[PDB]
């Protein structure tokens, strides 16, 4: 499972989108628990997210300090950001992710935790 | 690469290269597989590819290549056979028959290439469907004669006969004409006497498995249609029920044959046939008990282990026992020597009912419904099944599934959460279980209560405590509501509720307290009759619901509000009156503490609470007291409404505050919630806000258009504009809700209508398409439905404001603006129904668009649009006919009669609107009946003068169908229209002639005499 | 350990959308008719190792039928799809079944009633009985709401492996790499990003 050497810092239900720049539309990638996993050995925090029933990974990348969360034009409960190395589908690809939550409260709590985890990886 | 060379037909076909393209497709991957896919499809679709099938069957070393060759012949035989010369048809017949015999006599090919031989048999049957027996009358005699020369040929002849029986009796309704299916049915029925000889001989003497299995598989098809004497007047029932049940390699197919025999309605007066029907059931059950499993076996564990074909056998055994017993169990109920057989069979079903398999449980439950319903009415039968029914009570009580009302469910991680999607399959299964358990309760109330009272005792003392066990028991208790009498039910529910009230405040935990809360709420909501006669209980119940509205779990809060409505819908009388030992009507107590009670509820649950209070208040029929109760209830929303109206008449920006939008929308949502439950009684409250609400509607509308101008069309996606449009949608929803239930239509027309149309019509018309709310159309439909006959000028205005601009939104494709399409044609339907005069007031160009809109709805695959479009066309024709012989009616038929006839024929015959065939047939029949009843008093042409519309219609349709279907002979079209005309008052036969036409346009050479079937 | 799966049903019943949901997690709202067949590999992680389904997504519309029953050759399992909002698609289930089992005499087959998320349901649960005599497994499913969307493959995997206790398990989560953004295009990570930032997310009235 490759998760026993990690600690869960944050958990929240969410829906994850990837941007298909060719078709200029958002495409779903998964719905499930979004977790912030801090490795107990190296202390670097990653995002790990699995789809509900199949438990397949739809997000797997370090919360790099160079990432920034931006709002989406049609949502007050979503965040948009670029990702240069996600390995959910195999080889490290670059993606422009969007993640939506059940409420603006969950979306603000996520941004608080997302930035808290960024300060961890900055050492 | 160069795989495309096979698509060049000028040079010889490279058989080897073909075999590589095929191997690349089936065995390859990626691009080369997709490249080979498009090449093989093009190769197969070439009209001349069938001439290359001869050499593919000879020179190819790939079975899949020969398969595709046969598919190319299959398309030829099915669609273009009668166009070939007589020498090609014989030539193809011979080498199909020759290849089949060739593959059978090679014993190794017979084993290794089963797929290729089966494809060849099906292809041969396609030739039979074209040539037999009028051009091959010796087929069955030759087939029987060749069966003795080789055992492989004999086994394959059973596959051919099986396939032939399927194509003629099972799959001919939608693939042949009525006359052709009747022809091939009579042909097989004529020769079946000699087919059964071969079948029975092969079954009597029997080689080894393979040939028997193929023979029994073919018999399973014969049992659909063959006469009863072949089954009961021979020994074949003794063979199926004994010999072929012992060997497991024939047991499955034999069990399916016996199920088919069991489904026949045998002559219920023949003591001999009843004796044989009892006999094969007695033999079958003996073979199962001695060779498969004894009656005491744990079939639940056998099915879960899933060894071999155990699951399919238990499925087929369930199907056999239920089919037989649902039809013939009376044959066993009287004779005392047949009692053990009758009960061992039902005991097998009891054991089958313990298997964990939803679909298999539904099958056995369907039979239990059949049984217990019969025991409910038929005298002297209950006592036979007393022990069966007592076991069945245990099974159903322990396997109850979750009903609608229970909103709490255990999650994939073991947490008790709130269900997010409704399980329609689970809901239906609960209702089927309730229906059986209700019958079982009537059959023995004492046994049912003891099981439920004993299980509850072992839930109360933790001996059997379990979420599953407390849920199934509680759902079973609530489901039998109404089966006991009062006093008897009084005794029962006081007991149950108390222990539930106990267990609720005994178990601590976020999950446990929520599981018991839902069980309490479900049980109590199912017994309103008890709650009516016990106010002390009802009041205690209602206050516990309020206590659950303060819990953390949203599901417990939601169910409390739903249970509140459910109880109140039945017990509302006990809230309006001054109960004994009470200071005031309990509604007055609820209304006062309505802020404290709903302090922790989310908005949409607060609105459900207000709707529940609206149900109570509507029980009061004193107009003064009810209008005051209505005012008391709406205090908080009206107080907040006055504030956002006092400080909003000045400072228009307040509306733009996001928090204010959420507050405004929740106020209107509360007004919708109350108006839903009160209907016409909501008028005092509506008038208190109506004129201000419509100004708010105007204020919101301007802000929306300002945003789209300042930000662009993307503004309609923002949370701000989405919040403002919600105020418009909720305002329209409130007005629509009231007018749909209003009784004082005079007040609606004189007070409500004129300010409504002024506030919404030009706003909808002059907004950009993406800013238009389809809820405007939905609201106007209710206006035209309920008061359309009183506002003929309002209906005209409604048309002008929405008709042309909405039609332009939805006439470029079939998918843009989906909610506008549905509401658009709903509006045109009611206008054309209750106010047709408004279309007479349309300019002739706007009436041309109306006809275009109706036919545009024909070609929709959306059923919500397609059904309304065919209904409008049907009502329009009736509206035109009622006018009589006036210029508008005569102008209509001149300009539009043949547009409707041809546009209806187009969707009838394009193979893309099969879902609306019945309404299309009904419309075409009405149109044809107009001409042949001389209801059109003008010529439909601009043909020598004096000719009848009957004659021109036939010349027109014959010419229309000739150009659209050029492969039809003139006599096919002539006979079809002749029959279609004679039958334009007999819809069943009219639809049969149409379906016969749809078969004939798919092939070449259809017999025109087929249309004389009726 | 791979198995060929053919997927058949009337056009518009959701066959392609159902597969795309399993491949990428997306929900395709457009209807783009399949032409012949499209083969997609689909891997599931179980407690008995990975299992791979070579999913042959065939065409439902007759005019695009392609090789038609030729796609079924050497298939080892199958899914029959119909639409619970279209009675015609359920009346054709016996036809798709007939063509299928004439080529594949003894394979596991799931019958799926799709689009159960739509309120106006036309093929009610009470009339869906065709699978009983034919030994098919049946599931109400919705590619939109994901209701029972994993159960067809879970049932087929149990029947193909021969282990009724087979379960889907969480695929291992390899350690993700640490990578800094590219300052050569970080000045351009504001065009394709501001585009995505101003393209509205779909279905904003959902719970997620
Ligand atoms: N509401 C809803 N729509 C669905 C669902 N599944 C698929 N659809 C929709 O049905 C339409 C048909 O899409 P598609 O998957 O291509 O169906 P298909 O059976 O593969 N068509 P074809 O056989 O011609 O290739 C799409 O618009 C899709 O969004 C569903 O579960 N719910
Ligand atoms: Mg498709």
């Amino acid at each position: 499972t490759m998760e026993e050497d990690e600690e869960v810092l944050y958990k929240v239900r969410a829906k994850l989108f990837r941007f298909d720049a060719d078709a200029k539309e958002w495409k779903e990638r998964g719905t499930g628990d979004c977790k912030f996993l801090k490795n107990k050995k190296t202390n670097k925090v990653r995002i790990l997210m699995r789809r509900d029933k199949t438990l397949k990974i739809c997000a797997n990348h370090i919360i790099a300090p160079e990432y920034t969360l931006k709002p989406n034009v049609g949502s007050d409960r979503s965040w948009v950001y670029a990702c240069t190395a996600d390995i959910a589908e195999g080889e490290a690809e670059a993606f422009t992710f969007a993640i939506r939550f059940g409420s603006k409260e969950n979306a603000d709590k996520f941004k608080e935790e997302f930035e808290k985890a960024q300060e961890i990886n900055k050492k | 690469g160069s795989m495309e060379g096979i698509l060049d037909f000028s040079n010889d076909l490279d058989i080897a290269l073909l075999d590589q393209v095929v191997s690349t497709f089936y065995q390859g991957s990626g691009v080369q597989q997709k490249q080979a896919q498009e090449i093989l499809t093009k190769f197969q679709d070439n009209p001349d590819a069938w001439q290359k099938a001869d050499q593919i069957l000879q020179f190819s070393t790939n079975p899949q290549s020969k398969f595709i060759a046969l598919s190319i012949l299959d398309k030829l035989i099915t669609r273009k056979w009668k166009l070939l010369p007589n020498d090609h048809r014989i030539g193809i017949r011979n080498f199909v028959v020759g290849m089949i015999i060739s593959m059978c006599q090679d014993d190794e090919v017979f084993k290794t290439q089963k797929n290729l031989i089966n494809k060849s048999d099906l292809t041969l049957v396609q030739i039979l469907k074209q040539e037999w027996p009028q051009n091959w009358p010796e087929f069955i005699p030759e087939l029987i004669g060749s069966s003795s020369s080789s055992v492989n040929v004999c086994e394959n002849n059973m596959i051919v006969l099986k396939l032939l029986s399927e194509e003629v009796f099972d799959f001919s309704a939608e693939q042949m004409t009525q006359a052709k299916a009747l022809h091939l049915k009579n042909s097989m029925s004529k020769e079946f006497e000699q087919i059964f000889k071969l079948c029975f001989q092969v079954l009597e003497q029997g080689s080894s498995s393979s040939l028997i299995v193929a023979t029994l598989e073919s018999l399973l098809r014969y049992l659909h249609w063959i006469p009863y004497r072949y089954i009961y007047e021979t020994n074949i029932l003794e063979l199926l029920s004994t010999k072929f049940m012992t060997s497991p390699d024939t047991r499955a197919i034999t069990l399916k044959c016996l199920t088919e025999v069991s489904n026949l309605k045998i002559p219920q007066d023949n003591d001999l046939i009843k004796r044989q029907t009892v006999l094969f059931f007695q033999n079958t059950l003996q073979q199962i008990a001695t060779s498969v499993m004894p009656v005491t076996a744990d079939l639940k564990a056998t099915y879960a282990n899933a060894n071999g074909n155990d699951q399919s056998f238990l499925q087929d055994l369930a199907m056999f026992l239920t089919t037989y017993l649902a039809r013939n169990r009376a044959l066993l109920e009287s004779d005392e020597s047949l009692r053990e057989l009758l009960l061992n069979a039902h005991q097998y079903l009891i054991q089958l009912s313990k298997i964990e398999e939803r679909e298999l449980f539904k099958t056995t439950l369907d039979y239990w419904h059949n049984l217990v319903a019969d025991l409910f009415y038929e005298p002297l039968k209950k006592h036979i099944y007393e022990e069966i029914c007592s076991q069945l009570r245990l099974v159903i009580i322990e396997n109850m599934v979750r009903p609608e009302e229970v909103l709490v469910v255990e999650n994939d991680e073991g947490e008790i959460v709130r269900e997010f999607v409704k399980e329609s399959d689970t809901i239906q299964l609960y209702k089927s279980e309730r229906e059986v358990l209700v019958y079982l309760t009537h059959l023995n109330v004492i046994d049912t209560e003891e099981i439920m009272i004993s299980k509850l005792a072992r839930q109360i003392d933790g001996s059997e405590w379990s979420w599953h066990n407390i849920n199934t028991l509680s759902w079973a208790i609530g489901s039998i509501s109404g089966t006991m009498s009062e006093d008897t039910e009084k005794r029962f529910v006081v007991t149950v509720i108390k222990d539930l009230l106990g267990l609720c405040e005994q178990k601590r935990g976020k999950d446990n307290k929520a599981v018991v809360a839902s069980d309490i709420m479900y049980v109590v909501g199912q017994y309103p009759r008890f709650l009516k006669a016990h106010w002390n209980f009802l009041r205690t119940v209602i206050l516990k619901l309020f206590k659950f509205m303060h819990e953390t779990h949203e599901g417990v809060q939601d169910m409390a509000c739903d249970t509140f409505i459910k109880i109140v819908q039945k017990c509302k009388y006990h809230f309006v009156i001054q109960q004994p030992r009470e200071s005031e009507p309990f509604i007055q107590t609820i209304i006062r503490d309505i802020q404290k009670t709903t302090a922790d509820l989310q908005p949409q649950q607060v609105h459900t609470f207000y709707k529940a209070c609206g149900i109570i208040i509507s029980e009061e029929r004193s107009v003064a007291e009810r209008n005051r109760l209505l005012s008391d209830l709406m205090q908080l929303p009206n107080m907040a409404w006055d504030t956002i109206v006092e400080q909003s008449t000045a400072n228009p920006t307040l509306l733009l505050d996001s928090e204010t939008v959420k507050i405004i929308a929740n106020i209107i949502k509360t007004n919708v919630a109350v108006c839903t439950s009160m209907g016409a009684d909501f008028y005092p409250q509506l008038g208190h806000i109506y004129y201000n609400m419509l100004q708010l509607y105007r204020a919101v509308s301007s802000m929306i258009s300002a945003q789209v101008a300042a930000e662009g069309l993307i503004a309609t996606k923002t949370p701000k504009v989405r919040g403002l449009r919600t105020i418009k949608k909720e305002i329209l929803k409130l007005v629509e809700t009231y007018i749909s239930k209003a009784r004082n239509l005079d007040d609606v027309v004189k007070v409500l209508v004129e300010p409504l149309l002024n506030a919404v019509l030009e706003d909808y018309m002059n907004n950009v398409p993406d800013a238009r709310d389809a809820e405007v159309l939905n609201c106007m439909t209710t206006v035209v439905e309920k008061v359309g006959h009183m506002i003929p000028q309002g209906v005209i205005l409604i048309l002008q404001s929405v008709f042309e601009c909405t039609l332009d939104m939805i006439n470029k494709d079939f998918t843009e603006y989906p909610e506008h399409r549905v509401e658009f044609y709903k509006l045109l339907k009611v206008i054309n129904e209750k106010s047709f005069a408004a279309f007479l007031e349309l300019p002739p160009a706007a009436f041309k668009l109306f006809v275009d809109a109706i036919c545009w709805a024909f070609k929709h695959n959306n059923r919500d649009v397609e059904v309304n479009g065919l209904q409008i066309a049907l009502d329009l024709v009736k509206n035109i006919e009622r006018m009589g012989n006036v210029p508008f009616a005569n102008e209509f038929h001149k300009n539009y009669f043949f547009i409707f006839v041809s546009e209806t024929f187009f969707v009838l015959t394009d193979s893309d609107h099969k879902s609306g065939f019945s309404k299309q047939a009904l419309l075409l029949m009405k149109l044809i009946s107009l001409v042949y009843d001389n209801k059109i008093s003008v010529p439909l042409y601009q043909v020598p003068q004096g000719t009848s519309n009957q004659v021109y219609l036939s010349q027109y349709l014959a010419n229309m169908l000739s150009n659209a279907f050029p492969h039809l002979t003139s006599e096919q079209i002539a006979s079809f229209l002749s029959a279609l005309t004679k039958q334009c008052k007999d819809l069943v036969v009219f639809k049969g002639t149409l379906r016969d036409f749809l078969v004939q346009i798919k092939e070449v050479g259809g017999d025109p005499t087929d249309y004389l079937f009726a | 350990v791979q198995f060929k799966l053919v997927l058949v049903g009337d056009g518009g019943t959701g066959k392609t959308t159902f597969v795309k949901r399993h491949l990428t997690g997306e929900f395709e709202k457009k209807y783009v008719a399949t032409l012949g067949v499209e083969v997609h590999p689909l891997v599931f992680h179980t407690n008995r190792g990975p299992i791979k389904f070579n999913v042959w997504d065939t065409a439902g519309q007759e005019k695009f039928g392609g090789l038609r029953d030729g796609y079924y050759i050497q298939a080892q399992c199958a899914i029959i799809m119909f639409d619970v909002t279209s009675r015609v698609t359920y009346k054709n289930v016996p036809n798709w079944h007939r063509d299928l089992v004439r080529v594949c005499e003894n394979i596991p087959i799931v019958l799926c009633g799709n689009k159960v998320d739509i309120k106006d349901r036309k093929v009610k649960a009470k009339s869906i009985v065709f699978h009983r005599k034919k030994n098919l497994q049946y599931y109400d499913i919705s590619a939109k709401s994901n209701y029972n969307f994993e159960k067809p493959f879970l049932w087929l995997a149990r029947k193909l492996i021969g282990d009724p206790n087979l379960e889907f398990v969480a695929m291992p989560a390899l350690a993700p790499p640490e990578v800094v953004m590219d300052p050569a295009l970080a000045a351009q990570y504001e065009h394709d990003l501001e585009v995505a930032q101003t393209t509205a997310l779909p279905d904003e009235d959902d719970d997620l």
